């Protein structure tokens, strides 16, 4: 219950980034390369929200990331950038207040209990 | 003994002053961005010259600040640690010019970037977590301590189990312990366990390694690992009270 | 500063004899050989005469400057540091003499020592009465000619509010 | 060839070095 | 109401089948909420000429009017419909972010969190120095080499992803296998003392200081309303 | 009764007979360390068998006199419990080897080396050497704030292992003969939760299921790995700290206390 708008705060965000990805990705999805594996995460919307959420749980990030590399186009600088910015932000920070949050309201609930002893 | 003391308030007000301390930041920052462009072959010559005379600046600049210290009394500069940090990189550069297999970049470069960390610490809301993690560190030595003391028996089972079965990782100590690291990190330990299901007709010990394995994975990975977060948190806090 | 004398010598022995065998590299460590022998010329011998409370300075028997003790105490002026420590200078009546200062004072044997000899001097033993922290007040006998400092031992020195 | 990048390595820090010298004498006279 | 109009197009839009029927509707509405959020701008501003800038909502939301300009100007004057066309046309995905300014608890926790960036900043600059130190270290002794791992080593800006990628312990191995393979002795000693130094000591240290940060600031807040 | 088992009992707590067996715990586990090369392990093959054997007859000797010693309190005791259970184990494999033929058929076969990794076991009754030399200590704390902590660990652990067991149940129900080779078995299903619980390679087997099988599974998935990592093992980590807290505001009113 407590923190209940951080969870708005990633639901936005998985809103942000997927609705780039589908943008940022496009030739990608839109591609002839005979030999590719990831040619599908960023295909339609929903696609790249089960995609947003993979990075999230940084599973195969690299590998996605090379993949996205091995097409002509699709410039290395802004795939890259919209990655690691996913990466940093998203996985890292985020993943990292829920567990700050969590241990407050232990705190929490240490200090009432002590209080009414 | 009246005047020598305005000497050392004078070396005081120049070494201590934050002039200078930015001055020497911005050399090393710059020698840094050197560093990070000879990391290129074509740049690599172009501006050689350039590379080389700044190479030598900062070096004779650190040399500098070296004599310094020491001149305001042997004992006291080694009274200290980031001192003795800074005398250690100067003096593994300095040895460069006389003798032929250390002035390699391999040994040379990197050392002038651990050269500024001494430097980031003037710009203490950043020092602050180097403090931490400094007083940190014997406790996070006991944990390490720990959790090699628990890897180190599960690696004799693990070994005296799948020895002669599965020898790309269980043969000796040395390669069970690198295994049961790579498990530890929790990333690729899966690709290790199709090794255990690969086989041409198996049953047996595809489920005992699975045991192995998960029992591992819950007591060291889920709490073991887990415990460098509290360690931090118990020292940062207890600077944040006293 | 005989001792680096003694340092030097020594190290220019070790390196007078060597083979480098490197190209250029010329074997002129002589120019320490000098400082060896330069700090080394005269031994100092100071003498208390209590008796007329007064105090002479000499070198190998000649003297240089000399001045009454009437006010005779013990005092150790403060040489903080520019790291959070703390560091100790001895100043005695207030005169520039060769520092007594307390040695590894970061030493109770070394202190102890003292107070015998400031028994054996016959002057106070202020810093070591109450030796905690920085606690001295210098007598600087009205012999000496220090007025810059003289008057302002007292302004370093606390009052005890 | 060698004795130029050495050199010049003595040369800045010595005119520094002065410059630094420079404000040492300076507030003496500044005090005075 | 405009706004989640407005995301709600920007849905719509990543379908070509939506985009081409109903593609009247799309530019319309897409003019209209410029004008709308321009007009809002010009008008908040003018009730107030200087303490505007105050306020750091108001900030954000210019920035958002100029995120919506810099596309059309780039695709109009500049024209080529060039390679980073459609990245700033996707880029306009996070003008929701105006939406932020109305959820009271949103804001107390934008408060809560957003006043321990200085440490995050801090820790941030940390890792990178680390990283680089090490990124050093590993083009100088598997990169430069000529007789092993190029390519992946061979430049910072590859020698920073393998070690970020090492740091996240996402596919640690796989690098290391490959740098195994090349009869590197010492690839192994540096591999597992980074992983100890960036991924078990220094993000583990980040959750304790974001625990801790959090932590006094929330037990402010809750004293003070107290 | 009394003079016999009493003074069984004042030689068995005798400071000689706990340092005899400290240097036989500590021979047995340095023959046990030599034997994970495969250098050493292979050549020294027939002075060790003669060795074990001697350690079992030490081992007959120590338990038996034990437990006639000290009756059930023997029983009492976790510290022997351990050691009555290695020593089981050890006459078990003992007799198993004598009721079988030593041969190639029987190295590879799987029961031999399970038995024989329960003499691994043995090693641990060298932890009790290293207490009374001394750890330092320099874990006591550790270990006792993760003793502590336990009790609500047990609790969390398995709540979210009875959060696998049901997943992994409707899993098997539902998703079989889309990719049999992750979980036709229900033991295999239940595998493939756990390993997803440490984020493994958990994107594979949805991608793998979407190629043949179909992608209902994407959120079964999601909603498993928001529920297990996502809430659960950050449960552990708050747990953790807060124990760790109050440790040490122990320590800071003890060392206030002095
Ligand atoms: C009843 O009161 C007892 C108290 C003294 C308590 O001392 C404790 C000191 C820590 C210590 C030695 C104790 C029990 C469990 C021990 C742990 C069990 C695990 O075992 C290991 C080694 C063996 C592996 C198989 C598993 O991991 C270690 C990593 C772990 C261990 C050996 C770390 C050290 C722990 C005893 C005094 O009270 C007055
Ligand atoms: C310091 O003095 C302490 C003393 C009380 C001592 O109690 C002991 C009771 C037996 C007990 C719980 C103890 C330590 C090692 C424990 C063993 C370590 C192994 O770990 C396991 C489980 C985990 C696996 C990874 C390895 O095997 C068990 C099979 C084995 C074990 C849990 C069996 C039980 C043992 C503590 C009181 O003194 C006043
Ligand atoms: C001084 O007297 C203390 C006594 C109370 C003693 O309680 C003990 C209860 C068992 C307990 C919690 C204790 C110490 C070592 C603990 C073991 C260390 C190992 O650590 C783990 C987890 C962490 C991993 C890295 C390694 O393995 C566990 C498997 C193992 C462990 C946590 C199992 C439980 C043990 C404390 C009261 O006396 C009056
Ligand atoms: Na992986
Ligand atoms: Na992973």
């Amino acid at each position: 219950k407590s923190m209940t708008f951080l969870l708005m705060l990633l639901l936005i965000f998985f809103y942000i980034f997927a609705v780039t990805g589908v943008y940022f990705f496009r030739e990608y999805s839109r591609s002839t390369i005979e030999g590719l594996e990831y040619n599908m995460f960023f295909s339609d919307l929903l696609n790249s929200l089960v995609t947003v959420f993979i990075l999230f749980t940084l599973d195969h990030w690299y590998a996605v990331l090379q993949d996205i590399w091995k097409v002509p186009e699709s410039s290395r600088v802004f795939s890259s950038i919209y990655v690691i910015l996913w990466l940093l932000l998203g996985s890292i920070i985020f993943r990292n207040i829920i567990v700050a949050m969590m241990v407050t309201n232990f705190q929490n609930i240490r200090s009432e209990l002590s209080e009414e002893m | 003994d009246v005047q020598e003391f305005i000497t050392q308030m004078y070396i005081k007000q120049l070494l201590r002053h934050p002039a200078f301390q930015l001055l020497l930041a911005f050399l090393l920052l710059s020698n840094a961005i050197t560093i990070a462009l000879r990391t290129n072959s074509y740049l690599g010559q172009k501006h050689y010259e350039l590379f080389s005379t700044i190479d030598d600046i900062v070096l004779t600049i650190l040399i500098c600040e070296v004599l310094l210290g020491w001149l305001n009394g042997f004992w006291i500069f080694w009274k200290d640690g980031w001192n003795i940090l800074n005398f250690a990189i100067v003096f593994i550069l300095f040895m460069g010019f006389f003798i032929k297999q250390l002035d390699m970049v391999a040994i040379t470069y990197p050392l002038r970037v651990l050269r500024l960390v001494h430097v980031c610490m003037a710009v203490e809301p950043l020092a602050r977590i180097i403090k931490v993690i400094l007083q940190s560190m014997p406790d996070l030595a006991n944990v390490m301590a720990l959790i090699l003391f628990f890897m180190l028996v599960f690696s004799v089972f693990g070994v005296t189990l799948f020895g002669a079965f599965v020898p790309k990782h269980f043969q000796n100590m040395g390669v069970a312990l690198y295994t049961l690291f790579i498990c530890i990190t929790q990333d690729g330990w899966l690709d290790i366990y199709t090794d255990f299901q690969m086989d041409e007709r198996e049953y047996a010990m595809e489920v005992g390694g699975a045991i192995y394995f998960a029992v591992f994975i819950t007591l060291g990975a889920f709490i073991g690992l887990n415990l460098f977060v509290v360690v931090v948190t118990t020292n940062l806090e207890q600077m944040m009270k006293t | 500063m005989l001792f680096i004398i003694c340092l030097v010598f020594i190290s220019c022995n070790v390196l007078r004899e060597v083979k480098y065998q490197e190209t250029w590299c010329f074997p002129a460590y002589g120019m320490v050989i000098g400082l060896w022998l330069m700090l080394s010329s005269p031994q100092r011998r100071l003498v208390l005469n209590h008796t007329r409370g007064m105090y002479h300075f000499s070198i190998q028997g000649r003297t240089v400057c000399q001045g009454p003790m009437h006010l005779v105490y013990v005092r150790l002026a403060l040489s903080s540091d520019a790291y959070g420590g703390r560091f100790f200078q001895l100043v005695l009546c207030g005169h520039k003499l060769e520092p007594l200062v307390l040695v590894q004072l970061s030493y109770e044997q070394m202190e102890f020592l003292g107070r015998h000899l400031a028994r054996k001097l016959n002057i106070n033993y202020f810093d070591y009465l109450a030796s905690s922290y920085r606690h001295v007040v210098r007598h600087w006998p009205l012999g000496a000619s220090f007025s810059p400092g003289i008057v302002q031992r007292k302004t370093q020195v606390y009052t005890k509010s | 060839p060698f004795p130029g990048h050495a050199l010049i390595a003595v040369a800045t820090s010595v005119v520094l070095g002065v410059l630094i010298f420079i404000a040492f004498v300076f507030q003496l006279r500044n005090i005075h | 109401t405009t706004v989640t109009t407005n995301s709600f197009l920007l849905v719509l839009g990543t379908n070509y089948d939506i985009q081409f029927e109903f593609f009247r509707t799309f530019e319309v509405s897409e003019l209209f909420f410029v004008s709308v959020y321009v007009c809002e701008f010009l008008m908040k501003v003018y009730v107030d000429p200087i303490t505007y800038w105050k306020d750091g909502y108001n900030i954000l939301d210019v920035i958002i009017l100029i995120i919506l300009t810099i596309p059309y100007l780039l695709r109009k004057i500049k024209g080529n419909h060039s390679a980073y066309l459609h990245f700033a046309d996707g880029i306009q995905s996070l003008r929701i972010l105006k939406l932020i300014s109305y959820s009271r608890g949103i804001r107390t926790l934008i408060i809560a969190v957003g006043e321990t960036v200085y440490t995050v900043a801090s820790v941030l600059t940390l890792l990178f120095l680390l990283m680089f130190v090490f990124a050093i270290l590993g083009f100088c002794l598997f990169g430069v080499t000529d007789r092993g791992d190029l390519e992946n080593w061979g430049n910072l800006a590859s020698a920073f992803f393998t070690l970020f990628s090492l740091a996240t312990v996402d596919g640690w191995t796989d690098l290391q296998e490959e740098l195994d393979k090349r009869k590197f002795t010492v690839s192994r000693a540096f591999t597992i003392l980074f992983i100890l130094l960036a991924s078990f000591i220094f993000l583990n240290m980040f959750v304790g200081v974001m625990i801790m940060h959090t932590e006094d600031s929330m037990k402010k807040f809750e004293r003070d309303l107290t | 009764l009394l003079g016999l088992q009493q003074m069984i009992l004042s030689l068995t707590q005798s400071l000689g007979f706990e340092t005899f067996i400290f240097i036989v715990v500590c021979l047995n586990t340095v023959i046990l360390v030599a034997q994970t090369f495969t250098e050493l392990e292979i050549r020294g093959e027939w002075y060790f068998m003669v060795l074990d054997s001697i350690f079992l007859s030490i081992y007959v000797l120590e338990a038996v006199l034990k437990l006639i010693a000290l009756g059930l309190e023997y029983f009492y005791d976790p510290w022997n419990n351990l050691d009555f259970f290695i020593m089981v184990m050890a006459v078990l494999d003992f007799v198993l080897l004598q009721i079988n033929s030593l041969s190639y058929s029987f190295y590879n076969h799987s029961l031999f080396r399970i038995l024989k990794v329960f003499k691994s076991m043995r090693a641990l009754r060298a932890i009790r050497v290293l207490r009374r030399l001394s750890i330092l200590t320099s874990l006591h704390e550790v270990a006792g704030t993760l003793s502590g902590s336990l009790p609500s660990i047990t609790a969390i652990l398995t709540l979210m292992f009875t959060c696998l067991f049901l997943f992994s149940v409707v899993l098997r129900a539902l998703f079989q003969d889309s990719d049999p080779k992750r979980f036709q078995n229900i033991f295999t299903t239940l595998f493939t939760l756990f390993t997803m619980l440490t984020l493994d390679d958990w994107s594979l087997i949805y991608i793998d299921n979407r190629a043949q099988g179909a992608w209902y599974i994407i959120p079964i998935l999601m909603i498993y790995i928001v529920i297990q990592y996502f809430i659960f093992l950050n449960l552990v980590i708050a747990v953790l700290v807060d124990n760790f807290q109050m440790a040490l505001l122990k320590g800071l009113e003890k060392v206030k206390l002095e």
